[PDB]
DNA sequence: CTTGACAAAAGTGTTAAATTGTGCTATACT
DNA sequence: AGCACAATTTAACACTTTTGTCAAG
């Protein structure tokens, strides 16, 4: 089994046992050697974080998609006769494009190559619509120029919404 | 007073310049030498001084 | 400089436009483009520095 | 500006300047009733128009924006009350 | 520079820029909300490196703004200006 | 890196030339013959047992395990057909090995004809597709034009796929570019009349009119046909465009909000709810209950004189006049007071 | 991305530098450059 | 009902995130180009996501707070304020099960030291550039048997998988 | 507060005109 | 880029019902 992609991480992700890994850590922890003994910290952190929130990891393999209501990011138009959309609207486009046609590809029996790369763009356009930029060159609106800003774009930056609209307005 | 069809719209001037009425300048759709908007009807661009 | 560049996204437009259609005697008229020069030079005349 | 005919910014600067001073209930109005908060600045309009006390706020608004918001990331928004329980932040919303 | 452009073939040249001739004068553009602009026409000859065929014709470019007395252009009937840029010289 | 990965995987499998081109065909349409053939072995059909091959071929247990939450399930709908069939004589288990070396042939010329049809898509960019869109499309095309293809009409198969990856393109286009939903045969229409204005500009040497440029293009095509699709054509614009010369404007936070009521209208519209109840108390409690139930004040729904002659034990006439001389009888009330004479709006 | 064919280098790093189409080296620069390394570069290039 | 004190934040799961949604928004149709009304899985939709118009639904078979609440038999909309759209959320069913880029691209890296990998070779993984070990059922490689927690190659794989051949033209 | 009579507004139904969604095109073309 | 054609939607239209109204009770 070689599974590659966001498949295999989830499946892994699930089989963990968060109690045995904790044990581990712990002997792992009086390691001599600042290494093996830096490294138990700083990973059990997480494992740690895990046991207490009682939130599974596997969660981080997300199947849903959080759609953010529609009136959030609209469309409306203004005077003049043309319309005007947020970023994040084309943004979540692109991503149930590739969304639809991976499924149209998979019951379809299409070949393992094609499979790939429309099951990787998923990664990258659903990533992209969380993050747009952290990773790879960023999205932007076709053939222009400006980021579209997605989710996490919206928080962060000293307009972020915790600064320009919720801790001063 | 019956709810009419049409509602009004007409272009008010703002709050804080009082001018007067100079440049008259009406754009109708379907005149020579003015190409408007896909799908407008006439504009003014009317000076206040 | 802005017409140079602009030109040579034309100038693909060019070589693009020539590889396909009927290759016997095309005038360049129906070769040659507008708006990716065009376009691209108003660019520079309004959204620039 | 005056263009879009609206008030001027309170951003973090003067919110901290308020905290200094110590006005508690200048800030509120502020973060929710003389700014964005929903059924708040109607009821300000409603008090001050009836020659009255305005109530106090409760849903800023923004804030119930910013829920959702991080919601779509996955991000379980879990408000709690007085001791560790549910709390509905959009009044009887999304309750499915 | 971006001529000629080529490709049994083709070595489409330049041959020359027609000045045009403004459709507008500086106060209708001002007035009109356009761009003062004139057609800037082109002439020049399509060729095949082989067929031999010297079929030439005058195309045409789009419109380019003119620039008024004191150095300043329209644009949308707003004028705009032109400043200007500072660099390192080309060199070594 | 999403853009060298599909150009190197690709580059990986080489093509195929006329011998492995004819013979892969031919597999695959044996295949698919040997598939009609066990079609009345068991009695199930062509397209059944098709994809009952692929439960074993291009996946195990990924193929039907998440069409949705449901389609044909391994244990269900599709174990029952596998080894249905998995007793049967020499003259029909072969036609199982025919149907799945045809299948998987399949899959093999396509992925030989892949380092086309990404070559293909090159030239259809600036759709609002980068690349890896239009070849993905581009791929369906080529799936297509696999099945449909006929090796014994000696063509060549780069001809046959090429004419249908252009198709799966042009297509994806209209339903993909446009954030509003355009319907192809209106992006079809859009391309042809830009095609003839951004050809008769150079022509004129100067851009057309409204009534010149559809002249060329037809009948029924006046100035209103043009203009009118030319709005529905124009794309949203993205609230991040910003607005002036400086970095700090935002498109967005230039748009009020007129969806809600303003608080002036919160206390306006509560104004006359209660103005209108102090004015209406000067009414016989017949004529006044009953004035609410024809303006939708009552129930909220609008209540017609038929019925509330009905609720009144009245007749269709009576309330009628009801109606009228309460009303004007307020309308006395209303001129002497100036109480309500506002919100003539 | 692209494989080392021999002739994509013979096309590509060609039209980076002997290229005075692609490389614009400014009157300027083939001017000032020239009186200082004690050189005779001809056209606005980089090499021939 | 409740003062409120206290607000926390944390993780979210796949079911909880179906719970939010209403519906699963399919078809990128924004809105139709002529009625500019929200499509019918347009992700601007109103069918799911409440009415535009307040106790109004689509087609009107209830238009006002009389009927209250009582979901449209005919054109599926629950009778309600237009309040609901910005804020009753959406959901999109992933076809191939899909990860979160900011655990992966994060500074500590979440799931990285989590599982126990490295940002860069995770990377390749996550992002289906290359394979990885999970019970790999006794398979040899190169005198070293691979194990689980291990990462292959688009060739080896094969090469396991379907068995090592060489070519002779 | 009421009856019969009756225009206009409103309703139920079929068909015509319009709109919208799909499938194909084979010299060869990687 | 262009096209024939099936699938729906919308529009035109034929006619019944409801509701509002006039004059007299
Ligand atoms: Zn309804």
């Amino acid at each position: 089994d070689a599974r590659m992609g966001a498949e295999a991480i989830q499946e892994l992700l699930k089989e963990l046992d968060l109690e045995k890994l904790e044990r581990e850590l712990l002997e792992e922890m009086k390691h001599p050697s600042r290494a093996r003994r830096a490294k138990a910290r700083k990973r059990l952190e997480v494992v740690r974080a895990f046991l207490d929130s009682g939130n599974r990891p596997e969660w981080m393999i997300l199947e849903a998609v959080p759609v953010l209501p529609p009136d959030l990011r609209p469309m409306v138009q203004v005077d003049g006769g043309r319309f005007a959309t947020s970023d994040l609207n084309d943004l979540y486009r692109r991503l149930i494009n590739r969304n639809n046609r991976l499924k149209k590809l998979l019951a379809q029996g299409a070949p393992e190559i094609i499979i790939r790369n429309e099951k990787r763009m998923l990664q990258e356009a659903v990533d992209a619509v969380i993050d747009n930029g952290r990773r790879g060159s960023p999205v932007t609106n076709p053939g222009s120029e400006r980021p579209l800003r997605s989710l996490t774009d919206i928080l962060s930056g000293k307009q972020g919404r915790f600064r320009q609209n919720l801790l001063g307005k | 007073e019956k709810a009419r069809d049409v509602k009004d719209t007409s272009l008010r001037v703002p709050p804080g310049e009082g001018g007067i009425v100079v440049g008259r300048l009406r754009l109708r759709r379907g005149d020579p030498g003015v190409e408007l908007k896909p799908g407008v009807r006439e504009v003014v661009r009317v000076f206040v001084a | 400089d802005q017409f140079r560049v602009g030109l040579a996204r034309l100038a693909r437009g060019v070589r693009e436009r020539m590889v396909m259609g009927s290759p016997d005697t095309l005038t360049p008229a129906k070769l040659v483009n507008s708006r990716p020069l065009e376009a691209a030079l108003r660019e520079f005349f309004s959204r620039s520095q | 500006g005056k263009a879009q005919f609206g008030g001027q910014r309170f951003g973090e600067m003067e919110v901290w300047a308020l905290e200094a001073y110590g006005a508690a209930h200048t800030l509120q109005e502020m973060l929710t009733i003389k700014s964005d908060d929903i059924e708040g600045r109607n009821a300000a309009y409603q008090a001050i128009i009836k020659g009255e006390d305005v109530p106090e706020p409760s849903v800023p608004e923004s804030f119930r924006v910013l829920v959702k918001e991080l919601q779509a990331l996955a991000l379980d928004v879990q408000t709690l009350d007085e001791k560790d329980n549910p709390v509905d932040i959009f009044e009887g919303l999304a309750s499915k | 520079e971006t001529f000629p452009i080529e490709e049994g073939g083709l070595v489409l040249d330049f041959l020359e820029y027609r000045i045009g001739d403004p459709p507008f004068s500086q106060d209708e553009c001002r007035e009109k909300d356009l761009t003062y602009q004139a057609p800037l026409y082109a002439r020049l000859q399509l060729i095949h490196k082989d067929t031999g065929l010297i079929k030439e014709d005058e195309v045409f470019l789009g419109h380019l703004p003119l620039m008024t007395e004191d150095g300043s252009f329209i644009i949308n009937g707003a004028d705009r200006v032109i400043v200007s840029q500072i660099h390192r010289s080309p060199g070594v | 890196d999403p853009v060298r990965q599909y150009l190197h995987e690709i580059g990986q499998v080489p093509l195929l030339t006329l011998e492995e081109e004819i013979d892969l065909a031919r597999k695959v349409e044996e295949g698919m013959e040997a598939i009609k053939k066990l079609s009345e072995a068991t009695g199930l059909d062509q397209e059944l047992i098709r994809e009952v091959v692929r439960a074993k071929i291009l996946g195990t247990a990924r193929i039907q395990k998440i069409p949705g939450l449901k389609e044909k399930p391994d244990p269900k709908t599709v174990e029952e057909v596998d080894g249905k069939l998995k007793s049967l004589p020499k003259e029909l288990k072969r036609y199982l090995h025919i149907a799945r070396e045809g299948e998987a042939a399949r899959q093999h010329l396509i992925e030989a004809n892949l380092r086309l049809v990404v070559s293909i898509a090159k030239k259809y960019t600036g759709r609002g597709l980068s690349f890896l869109d239009l070849i993905q499309e581009g791929n369906q095309g080529l799936i297509r034009a696999v099945e449909k293809f006929e090796y014994k009409r000696r063509f060549k198969f780069s001809t046959y796929a090429t004419w249908w990856i252009r198709q799966a393109i042009n297509r994806a286009i209209a339903d993909q570019a446009r954030t509003i939903r355009i319907p192809v045969h209106m992006v079809e229409t859009i391309n042809k009349l830009s095609r003839t204005a951004r050809q008769l500009q150079q022509e004129l040497g100067r851009e057309p009119s409204y009534e010149e440029i559809a002249e060329a293009m037809g009948p029924g095509w006046d100035a209103k046909r043009v203009e009118e699709t030319l709005k529905i054509a124009q794309e949203p614009v993205s609230l991040e465009t910003p607005i002036g010369d400086e970095k700090d404007s935002f498109y967005g936070d230039f748009i009020p909000d007129e969806n809600l009521p303003s608080p002036v209208e919160a206390a306006a519209q509560s104004l006359l709810s209660e103005e209108l109840e102090k004015a209406l108390s000067k009414l016989s409690e017949r004529e006044a209950m009953v004035l609410k139930l024809r303006k939708g004040l009552i129930d909220g729904r609008e209540h017609t004189l038929e019925e509330v002659g009905a609720y009144f034990g009245v007749t269709r006439e009576r309330i009628r006049q009801i109606e009228n001389k309460a009303l004007r009888k307020l309308k006395y009330h209303e001129s002497r007071t100036r109480k309500l004479r506002d919100f003539l709006e | 991305g692209d494989p080392p064919k021999k002739d994509k280098a013979l096309a590509y790093l060609f039209g980076l530098l002997a290229d005075p189409k692609r490389y614009d080296l400014g009157e300027a620069g083939r001017y000032k450059a020239e009186e200082k390394l004690g050189v005779g570069l001809s056209g606005r290039t980089l090499v021939r | 009902k409740k003062e409120v004190r206290k607000v926390r934040i944390a993780l979210a799961s796949p079911e909880k995130i179906r719970s939010w949604s209403y519906g699963e928004v399919e078809k990128p149709e924004t809105i139709n180009y002529r009625t500019l009304k929200p499509e019918r899985d347009g992700l601007f939709d109103e069918r799911i996501f409440g009415p535009i118009k307040d106790y109004e639904c689509a087609c009107g078979k209830y238009k006002r707070q009389r009927f209250e609440g009582k979901v449209c038999e005919r054109c599926g909309v629950e009778v309600t304020r237009s309040i609901v759209r910005r804020y009753r959320m959406g959901h999109i069913e992933l076809a191939t099960p899909a990860a979160h880029i900011w655990f992966v691209k994060d500074v500590p890296s979440k799931i990285g030291t989590l599982l126990d990998l490295s940002a860069t070779e995770l990377e390749q993984v996550l992002y289906f550039n290359k394979y990885i070990v999970l019970d790999p059922k006794g398979a040899v490689l190169d005198g070293v048997p691979v194990e689980k927690r291990q990462l292959l190659t688009d060739e080896e794989y094969r090469e396991l998988r379907y068995g090592k051949q060489e070519t002779y033209p």
